[PDB]
């Protein structure tokens, strides 16, 4: 099953739901017994946040060597802002 | 008398620390008093066979930020005894951090200590930053971790 | 083992993965879940169907998850040109955050 996490400038990232469950925010936005828009999160910030997901599913519970997460010093003050809000 | 100290096992345990992480790795050893001790650092990629003891308590941090590293898919490392003379193996790796402290780590390195306060960020973050990870802390976090279990 | 992918069309980016030995027609069914009207492209090169991922130049070495490799709709009868809208740009890095 899939979600459609849209950014401020209007980027629509369709990722796997279990991947999205990595966020504590996005887990309490899909929790009612799909789509989520974010008004103050850019595209160059959200695509990189959809990356932590593909990689957090991949590497959590792995016995191999585990590769470093790449953060260009420019997107560095906007992913911390994204993550503190995202909760992941 | 805390519940994370090295047992005085008086038994040799030839052990191999090789760092499979990008960091410069600091071996930390909790002694017979449970007080962590610093050993010679491992450059990234390399590793050494060490003369340690059965039931000693090792953990590993990036010698720089003091960021928590893993060993054999865990926080702590205790060997047992070398079966038939073959040595125990400590595989020091990166943990999947949360993107939070992952980014904290980066801002932390590029921005000098005093000028966290110049960064254009929300207010709870100057504290997220100002509390750079600590070993004495991650010892208290873990003791109650295993006291609950 | 496998690759990691960003399948891009306009302001659509899809975070998926596929095996390096598996073909394009397979990846075109994977998209047919999110065939007759579908063309995939490596950069500017139109990928053909009977080709695998490794044959189209996505080694799992060039398609790691923390930076996945990037992979056209046929409306009515003819195709569109491959259109992908780049993401926004971050602010220039603050005065103290620089070396």
């Amino acid at each position: 099953m899939y979600v459609k996490l849209i950014s401020s400038d209007g980027h629509e990232f369709i990722v796997k739901r279990e991947h999205a469950l990595t966020s504590g925010t996005i887990k309490a936005m899909l929790s009612g017994p799909n789509e989520v828009n974010f008004r103050e999160i850019p595209s160059h910030v959200l695509s990189k946040v959809c990356m932590y997901f593909t990689y957090k599913v991949r590497y959590t519970n792995s016995s191999t060597e585990i590769p470093e997460f790449p953060i260009a010093p420019e997107i560095a003050l906007e992913l911390l802002m994204a993550a503190n809000f995202l909760d992941c | 008398r805390p519940v994370l100290r090295s047992v005085n096992s008086r038994e040799p345990s030839q052990v191999i620390f090789c760092n499979r992480s990008p960091r410069v790795v600091l071996p930390v050893w909790l002694n017979f008093d449970g007080e962590p001790q610093p050993y010679p650092t491992l450059p990234p990629g390399t590793g050494r066979r060490i003369h340690s003891y059965r039931g000693h308590l090792w953990l590993f941090r990036d010698a720089g930020t003091h960021d928590g590293l893993l060993v054999n898919q865990t926080e702590l490392f205790v060997p047992s005894l070398n079966v038939d003379g073959q040595p125990i193996f400590a595989n020091i790796t990166l943990p999947v951090y949360t993107l939070k402290e992952r980014c904290l780590q980066v801002v932390r390195s590029l921005v000098k200590p005093e000028n966290y306060r110049r960064l254009d960020i929300v207010r709870s973050l100057y504290e997220d930053l100002e509390d750079h990870p600590n070993v004495q802390k991650d010892l208290e976090r873990l003791t109650q971790e295993r006291i609950a279990h | 083992m496998d690759v990691f992918l960003m399948i891009r069309r306009h302001k659509t980016t899809i975070f998926t993965d596929a095996k390096e030995s598996s073909t394009v027609f397979e990846l075109k069914r994977i998209v047919e879940g999110i065939p007759d009207e579908q063309r995939l492209y490596k950069d500017d090169q139109l990928l053909d169907d009977g080709k695998t991922l490794g044959e189209c130049g996505f080694t799992s070495q060039t398609a790691r998850p923390q930076a996945p490799a990037t992979v056209a709709f046929r409306a009515d009868d003819t195709f569109e040109a491959l259109c992908i809208e780049p993401f926004s740009s971050p602010p220039e890095l603050p005065d103290v955050m620089k070396p």
